[PDB]
């Protein structure tokens, strides 16, 4: 539709005040849930005996 | 042994169980046609027992 635009990530309005770093964006989520699975992969038994 | 040595040589043991060889399945499905094919060929038919 006219005069909109589509955006793979989630939005937001521009902030306010001064901004900071966040831990609760779309991206630092998936960030931290990526490096958790492979910290639980690291950790399973294929790995263990070799 | 000491353990260490020991840990080693069942990792090492290991990674050669996982390695993705094709060999095994060359010889199960494909060496046999190969076979059949050239047993017409050589100068000497095939002789088994």
């Amino acid at each position: 539709p006219p005069n909109r635009m589509v955006y793979p990530w989630p939005n937001q309005p521009l902030p306010r005040l001064t901004v900071a770093p966040t831990y609760d964006s779309a991206m630092s989520n998936w960030i931290s849930t990526t490096i958790a699975f492979f910290i639980r992969v690291v950790n399973s038994v294929n790995m263990t005996a070799t | 042994v000491n353990d260490l040595t020991r840990r080693t040589m069942t990792g090492v043991m290991t990674a050669m169980r996982q390695v993705k060889t094709m060999t095994p399945f060359y010889i199960q499905h494909m060496c046999p046609t190969e076979l059949s094919v050239l047993a017409s060929v050589t100068v000497t038919p095939p002789f088994q027992v």
